[PDB]
């Protein structure tokens, strides 16, 4: 009964290894509750599914869910059962899916679900079906039964940015918050007269003749304060 | 989503005023249309899936190329797609039309729908022909009057038109 | 924002379903409250200069302090006093943004989310808005349904702050 | 440029003054004389007021001296007034008629300036800035030069 | 001054001969493309202070030239650019009409690149903004059309070169 | 000319029963709004500028 | 119109008019009953196209029509309306007189001059004749849409 | 200057400089060291004169500034103070030039084809240079107030 | 992630020599002012709440239209966005003065963040105005000479100005 769309897989780091044995410093912190956490120690993974699922914004005292909170405490609900409830929470509609489109979207739910960046713009196409048949709801389910999600999460962890740094260096990739925002600039562009109508204040006034030109020194400041 | 009261709300907020006197006559103007507006969305929900296959069966008599061996509506699969697509404009359309203004058309359905098609190979005006096939099927299907008093009432109608060809250019 | 269509609309595509017979039920209850919400949000609007410089006047004479004390979160000053009436401001056109769209889908989505991480960081008391709140609320002069629709937007509002 | 001569199209509208008088004036603007008199020479604006007040090259000697002494002694409010009140401005264009640019195949053109008329009635003529015509007319009767 | 009628009569005069079938065959070939060279004209006449803006903010709006120092600085110098790009666009379409590019070198080509210098006007940064002003004139009258249109941009800015 | 006075000589009269109902959107009932995107641009809200005219206006009589 | 500039043309030159001249005019005035069909449409259609020619306007320049806006309030966004009425009243001159004469003379010549010696935005003016032009172009075929909305955007271009 | 063309009116009139002319190239030069002293006031207060200068301009203009204003966003806008950088700029030349000289073929000749083939509305950054003439004659005395004021409305009454 | 001993190691890993002996003359140079670089972060740290409402009150008194109706900052849901994006900027300034390097201030918080102010349409001047609001209350704090030994701190100072102006001009 029409089966996904068979896209294709692309060069990434999540899906070689690291030979990586004891990690040093840039561990993305597994929060879990199979290491029996104290009351003060439930709250620091709280935090962190939320700073995950939603961004560091939305952790207002209106977007906290605090009958999902009780129940994780209680360990009624596990925490995949808890970041179901976090997507299907109504501060996640009104504030991440009502502000852009389904092929958006599913650049959210996989960076911050999975953890890992898209393999190509097919799988957004290949995805983005699910969420206008079936919904929301039947799209959460689908995407935390995948091998991904339970071959290095399962059903005690807070997902994370998988591989986000190379050992040796000290840069890496982008942060996927600071990747894809709450809108983008094609849902900001076209509201432009109801809504997002700002008009831009007044820069520092920088005289014109003080502008470097072609061969000038003053264009090699900044390389010469990185010797 | 807004409906057609929020957009009204959206752009005074944005200004900052709250709402004028005629400000709700216009739209206390679409309160007493409030029967004559749901009960078109009673119609062409529930002849929805008439609306489908009769659309579909009568592109293949004006292109039949889609599902020619080698074409892009040929096999199992993708005419199960080519229904898919099909039922899900027909879906936004009637949200639309309970709504009042097209911001939930637009948002979901219609926003970044070209690209998809360009990137998928699918022929782009030769669906909105097919969206054209479903507007006379449902226009012609709201101006039946069983069970329903008379009145005038071509004013909605082109809005529900209104919102068939602001989707069908869309795609193209 | 959140009005009785747009959750209508919310729960079909929820399922992924077509626009039923349980919907519209929801769409027709709007349609008839809705003649004694936009009869509310014109008086409103009407008197609004009257009932924002009276609850400015409320919170000065029940707070003494505030037109006083010196400091930046209190309206002794000249741009302390036209801080606290745009604020009252604020709070009367929700209202009737409200009582528009039949929802407290406006002030879910102006007033009220974010409303305790800024009244911590600018030290401005929540009973203050209160008591702003609580002269529009009985002193609007409206009479039975009108002022029933009055009387739960309003009531909403206090609710955030208490 | 946005230029205007308000007062000008106003005298000239209303037929107040002549098109010769509204060419008069514009020849005496300030406008003009920063354009057509200031970056050039006295050699150089005689040639360049024959252009633009007669539509045709300076055609003798002696026709350069007439002209070049009284602009050399009234400038350019006494050289444009003396071919505005000449004969051949009125055979030409007599209070009504806009000056045009007397080209080849409009009359019977001379073999003494056919070089330089070509020349001067092109875009390139103000940028000339050596007087093209008096030297022409006077190396016609001194032997070769040194080149 | 020749259309392309005017250079097809010419050269069949020149020879003393009549219109022959050569003659002729060149002429009809040049009355097929008459509908298609008014409509490019059409258009190009609506669109001439759109297409200029288009150009310049294309080509050289925003570099060193229309900063101080550069060739373009003040306002007059910038006014006298859109003045001059009107007639390279404007005899364009004079040429496009024609289907012969003599009246280009007989009113605009010559002592056009002496005058530049003199000024001091870039030629480079002249001809970009041609060939710019030739890339939106491609997009207006379409695709043959464009190729009629700038088939005398680049003329003008071979000759200008 | 008596016979068209009053009706026909004016231009804006036509307009004026739809340019009053395009007219009546967001009103303000304080000081302060249509912020316009976050400036002030603010409001008159008197008899004679809620319906936009000015001092040329009642002094053309 | 076509006529009486063909005329001031060969009348300057001194001459009578060639065949160019004179198969244009008789070009045109066989070309006369298919204009006042046009110029027929737009008469009738002014509530339309004016109407709904502001509509767009202000939906695309919420400044003019906003308080500070110089059609601001009931009295202005009527005079709002008014100028439209005068320049689809010169478009259906245009048509019928086949050219931009009555135009030039009518609403264009010294036109920046009284705008901005009105306060009004010049460009504000310009958009409106723009949502003007899809609602008449709208209104008529392909044929006559590329004369209608032709001399609309002539208007757009000296109005700027 | 007054120098250059008080020089160039009695050479296009063929004759010297009259005691007219000849005083009051000597009364500038006395005028010189006031001149400076206004100029270098302006000088090292573009800062404080463009800022609040385009402070209120979009107060007064928001349309310019909001979403399909011609100075929308980050980069538009500070394009949107460069100009106004330059307009003060060019007051400074002609203070210390005497004239509007300096102004006049710089900024002046021709603006009203550059702005209007640049799209901006030509009303708009006349408003920017009044507000900028607010700041200036508010940074000086009554006696230099009515030059520095006066040389910011010759370019506005030039700027429309 | 890289501390200030860490790119002396690191720097001379890629040369593959050993890290010679007038080297450790910085390193140890470094441990002698380890101590006065501690109370100029534990100064920042505790007076960070007023840090960030002090330089923001400053912010909306000299730019008004980002708190007015329809401007960016308005509501309070963007209020306190924008506090937190202030909060956010302290906190990886100070995380870089306990470093005595960069390396954690462009990598999780300066990489990309310009790039997503022109999605968002937030004026990224204006974020670059008020950090220069939160570096001159953060450098008065850090000369506070309360219950600290009087000494030359200078050099320490005009480092953690360093971080505040590298932040600035990685926003515009
Ligand atoms: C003799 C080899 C040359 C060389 C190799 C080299 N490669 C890397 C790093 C990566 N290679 C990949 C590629 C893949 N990873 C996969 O999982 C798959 C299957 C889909 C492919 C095709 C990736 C993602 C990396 C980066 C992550 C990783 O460390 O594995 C490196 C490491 C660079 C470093 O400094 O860490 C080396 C050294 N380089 C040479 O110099 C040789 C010529
Ligand atoms: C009469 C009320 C009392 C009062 C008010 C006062 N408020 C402020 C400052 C702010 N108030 C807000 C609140 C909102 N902004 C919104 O957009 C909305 C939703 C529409 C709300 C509820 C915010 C964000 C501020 C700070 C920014 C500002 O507007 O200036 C102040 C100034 C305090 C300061 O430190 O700046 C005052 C004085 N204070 C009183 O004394 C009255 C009792
Ligand atoms: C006074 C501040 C100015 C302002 C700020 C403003 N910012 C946002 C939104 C975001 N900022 C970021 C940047 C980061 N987020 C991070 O988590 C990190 C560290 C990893 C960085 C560097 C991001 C992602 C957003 C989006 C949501 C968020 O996480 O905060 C907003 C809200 C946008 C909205 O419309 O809801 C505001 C208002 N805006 C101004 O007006 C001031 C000039
Ligand atoms: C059928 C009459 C026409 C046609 C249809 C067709 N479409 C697809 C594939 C897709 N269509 C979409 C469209 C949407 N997805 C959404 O979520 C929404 C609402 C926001 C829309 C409008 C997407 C994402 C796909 C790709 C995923 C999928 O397989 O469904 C196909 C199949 C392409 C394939 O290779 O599988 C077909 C055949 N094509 C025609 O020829 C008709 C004109
Ligand atoms: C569940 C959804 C739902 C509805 C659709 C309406 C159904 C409905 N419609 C009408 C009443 C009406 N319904 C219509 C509508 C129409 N008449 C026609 O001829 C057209 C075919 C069609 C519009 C396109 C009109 C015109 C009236 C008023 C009768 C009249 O004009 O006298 C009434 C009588 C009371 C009333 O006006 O509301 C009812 C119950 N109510 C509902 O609860
Ligand atoms: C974990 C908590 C922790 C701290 C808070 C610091 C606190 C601290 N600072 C100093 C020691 C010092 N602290 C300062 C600091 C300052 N003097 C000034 O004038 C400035 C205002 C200010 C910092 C900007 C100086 C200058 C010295 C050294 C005294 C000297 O060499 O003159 C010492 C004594 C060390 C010794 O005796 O060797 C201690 C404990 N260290 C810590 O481990
Ligand atoms: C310097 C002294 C001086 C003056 C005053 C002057 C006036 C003058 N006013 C004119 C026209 C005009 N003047 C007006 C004026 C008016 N219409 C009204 O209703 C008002 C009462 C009045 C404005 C106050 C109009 C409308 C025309 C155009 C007439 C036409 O086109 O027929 C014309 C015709 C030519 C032209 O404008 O180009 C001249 C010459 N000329 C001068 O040299
Ligand atoms: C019809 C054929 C024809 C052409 C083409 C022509 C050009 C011509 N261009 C000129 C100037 C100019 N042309 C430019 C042009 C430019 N600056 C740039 O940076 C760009 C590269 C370029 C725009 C594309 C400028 C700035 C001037 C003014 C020069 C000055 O004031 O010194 C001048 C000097 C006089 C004047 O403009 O009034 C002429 C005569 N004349 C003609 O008869
Ligand atoms: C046939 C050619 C022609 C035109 C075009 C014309 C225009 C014209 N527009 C006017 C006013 C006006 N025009 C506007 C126009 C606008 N406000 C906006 O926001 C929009 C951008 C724009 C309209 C789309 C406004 C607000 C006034 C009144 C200004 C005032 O009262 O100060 C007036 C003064 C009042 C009057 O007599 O009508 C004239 C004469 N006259 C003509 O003969
Ligand atoms: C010294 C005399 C002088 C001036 C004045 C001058 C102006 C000038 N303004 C420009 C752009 C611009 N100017 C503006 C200006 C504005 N937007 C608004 O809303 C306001 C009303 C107005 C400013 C107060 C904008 C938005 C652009 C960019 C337009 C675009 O990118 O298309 C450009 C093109 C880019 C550049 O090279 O800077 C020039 C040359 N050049 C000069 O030599």
């Amino acid at each position: 009964s029409i089966p996904i769309l068979k896209y294709s897989l692309s060069t990434q780091n999540q899906r070689v290894e690291s030979f990586e044995v004891n990690p040093g410093d840039e561990q993305y912190r597994i929060y879990s509750t199979d290491s029996l956490p104290s009351s003060s120690e439930v709250d620091q993974i709280i935090w962190a599914a939320y700073r995950q699922i939603f961004s560091e914004h939305q952790i207002l005292k209106s977007t906290k869910q605090p009958f999902l909170e009780s129940q994780l405490r209680f360990n009624q609900i596990s925490i995949k059962d808890f970041i179901k409830g976090l997507v299907l929470s109504a501060p996640f509609r009104d504030l991440n899916y009502n502000v852009n489109n389904n092929y958006r979207f599913v650049e959210i739910c996989v960076q911050r679900v999975l953890g890992r960046d898209i393999y190509n713009e097919r799988e957004k196409i290949a995805w983005s079906i699910i969420i206008a048949t079936q919904g929301l709801e039947g799209f959460i389910d689908t995407l935390l039964n995948t091998q991904e999600y339970l071959s290095n999460f399962g059903d005690s962890i807070v997902p994370f940015q998988r591989r986000r740094i190379i050992p040796q260096r000290s840069k890496g990739e982008m942060p996927f918050n600071l990747k894809t925002p709450r809108y983008g600039i094609e849902f900001r562009s076209k509201l432009a007269a109801t809504q997002f109508s700002w008009a831009s204040p007044i820069r520092r006034f920088r005289p014109q003749e003080q502008q470097p030109k072609a061969g000038d020194p003053a264009l090699f400041l900044n390389m010469v304060q990185e010797m | 989503m807004l409906d057609a009261f929020a957009k009204v709300v959206a752009q005074a907020d944005a200004r900052g005023e709250f709402l004028s006197n005629t400000q709700i006559d216009a739209l206390s103007k679409m309160v007493k249309e409030g029967n004559q507006r749901l009960d078109i969305v009673n119609k062409v929900t529930s002849n929805a899936s008439a609306i489908v296959t009769n659309s579909a069966r009568a592109l293949f008599a004006e292109q039949p190329q889609l599902i020619q061996p080698g074409g892009n509506a040929y096999t199992s699969r993708r005419m199960a797609a080519c229904l898919r697509d099909m039922e899900i404009v027909l879906r936004y359309v009637s949200y639309a039309m309970i709504a009042g203004d097209s911001s939930v058309l637009d948002d979901r359905c219609l926003n970044g729908l070209r690209e998809t098609y360009q990137a998928l190979g699918t022929p782009g005006s030769s669906v909105a022909v097919a969206i054209q096939k479903m507007k006379d099927a449902s226009v012609a299907l709201a101006n039946d009057t069983t069970g329903t008093p008379i009145g005038d009432c071509s004013s909605l109608v082109a809005e529900l038109a209104g919102y068939f060809d602001r989707a069908a250019v869309s795609v193209v | 924002m959140k009005t009785p269509i747009t959750e209508a609309i919310a729960t079909a595509d929820n399922q992924g379903r077509f626009l039923s017979n349980t919907e519209l039920q929801a769409v027709n209850g709007r349609y008839q409250r809705a003649t004694a919400s936009l009869t509310a949000a014109k008086a409103l609007t009407g008197s609004a200069q009257r009932l924002i410089t009276g609850a400015a006047q409320a919170v000065y004479n029940k707070f003494p302090y505030t037109t006083q004390m010196p400091g930046p979160a209190y309206a002794s000053s000249a741009i302390g006093k036209a801080k606290c009436a745009r604020d009252i401001g604020y709070y009367l056109r929700m209202v009737t943004y409200c009582l528009v769209v039949g929802g407290t889908g406006p002030m879910d989505e102006y007033l009220v989310a974010g409303l305790e991480e800024i009244n911590r960081s600018f030290d401005l008391s929540p009973s203050w808005y209160i008591e702003a709140l609580q002269y529009i609320k009985n002193s609007h002069g409206l009479s039975g349904q009108v002022a029933n629709e009055a009387n739960a937007y309003i009531d909403y509002a206090i609710n955030t702050l208490s | 440029y946005g230029f205007s001569f308000s007062v000008l199209e106003s005298q000239v509208k209303n037929g107040q003054i002549s098109i010769k008088e509204f060419v008069r004036s514009l020849g005496k603007s300030s406008v003009y004389q920063k354009q057509f008199y200031q970056p050039y020479v006295n050699s150089r604006v005689v040639e360049l007021a024959f252009r633009h007040f007669l539509g045709r090259n300076l055609s003798s000697l002696a026709e350069f001296q007439k002209f070049f002494a009284i602009l050399s002694k009234k400038g350019l409010t006494g050289l444009v007034d003396s071919l505005i009140n000449s004969r051949e401005y009125s055979d030409y264009f007599n209070e009504e008629t806009v000056p045009y640019i007397r080209g080849f195949g409009e009359e019977p053109q001379e073999c003494r300036n056919w070089g330089t008329q070509i020349d001067l009635f092109q875009y390139s003529a103000p940028f000339r800035k050596v007087p093209q015509s008096i030297t022409l007319f006077s190396d016609y009767l001194k032997a070769l030069p040194d080149q | 001054m020749q259309d392309a009628i005017t250079s097809v009569i010419n050269a069949a005069d020149v020879q003393g001969k009549y219109l022959d079938a050569n003659s002729v065959e060149k002429l009809r070939g040049y009355f097929q493309t008459g509908e298609l060279r008014v409509r490019a004209a059409a258009t190009i006449a609506a669109n001439a202070a759109t297409i200029i803006k288009e150009a310049v903010a294309k080509s050289l709006l925003y570099s060193d030239i229309t900063r101080p120092g550069g060739n373009m600085y003040t306002t007059r110098r910038y006014a006298a650019c859109i003045r001059d790009l009107d007639y390279y666009l404007r005899y364009a379409t004079y040429g496009m009409l024609a289907g012969d590019p003599s009246i280009l070198d007989e009113r605009v080509l010559n002592g056009l690149k002496e005058t530049y210098n003199s000024l001091g006007v870039p030629i480079g940064a002249t001809i970009q903004a041609i060939q710019a002003m030739k890339e939106v004139t491609g997009s207006l009258v379409g695709s043959d059309a464009g190729k009629e249109m700038g088939l005398y941009f680049d003329y003008i800015c071979s000759g200008l070169s | 000319a008596v016979k068209q006075s009053a009706a026909a000589k004016d231009t804006v009269e036509t307009w004026r029963a739809a340019a009053k109902e395009m007219a009546a959107m967001r009103g303000i009932s304080p000081m302060g709004e249509a912020y316009f995107g976050g400036i002030a641009q603010k409001v008159d809200n008197g008899a004679l500028a809620q319906l936009g005219n000015k001092a040329s206006s009642y002094k053309k009589y | 119109s076509i006529v009486t500039k063909s005329i001031v043309n060969a009348d300057a030159e001194a001459r009578y008019l060639s065949p160019g001249e004179l198969d244009r005019i008789k070009s045109f005035v066989l070309s006369g009953q298919r204009r006042l069909r046009i110029a027929q449409t737009l008469t009738e259609n002014r509530e339309r196209i004016v109407k709904q020619g502001g509509q767009q306007l202000f939906q695309r320049r919420p400044d003019v029509v906003s308080p500070g806006g110089n059609a601001y309030g009931e009295e202005m966004t009527a005079t709002c309306l008014r100028d439209l009425d005068y320049y689809l009243r010169l478009v259906t001159y245009g048509i019928i007189a086949g050219d931009v004469t009555p135009i030039e003379e009518i609403g264009l010549v010294g036109v920046k001059e009284m705008y901005s010696a009105l306060g009004t935005p010049i460009s504000g003016v310009a958009e409106g004749i723009r949502c003007m032009k899809d609602v008449a172009c709208s209104l008529l075929s392909g044929e006559d849409a590329a004369e209608v909305g032709f001399y609309f955007d002539y208007t757009l271009a000296a109005m700027q």
